[PDB]
């Protein structure tokens, strides 16, 4: 309930590599943007 | 009690996994009401 939300919207300036640009933004980018019967049966 | 959960299976649910005159004919009829047989 405390997890990479938080890490995300404060991390909106690093939370993945930087090498020196490309493929380090790039990856910024891409991280930034019976009983088990009974309970999927009787009450579904 | 097994048929019994087969019944509530089959009538909903039956799937999803469940971890297995004629004027002769008068006047005859008359006739028998007279005998009574």
């Amino acid at each position: 309930n405390h997890f990479w939300e938080i890490v995300v919207q404060d991390g909106i300036t690093l939370i993945t590599k930087e090498e020196a640009s490309g493929s380090s933004v790039t990856a910024e980018e891409a991280k930034k943007f019976g009983g088990d019967v009974d309970d999927l049966l009787d009450m579904i | 009690a097994y048929n019994c959960a087969i019944s509530v299976i089959c009538c909903v649910f039956n799937e999803l996994k469940f971890y297995q005159d004629s004027t002769l004919s008068e006047e005859m009829s008359q006739f028998d009401f007279s005998t009574g047989v």
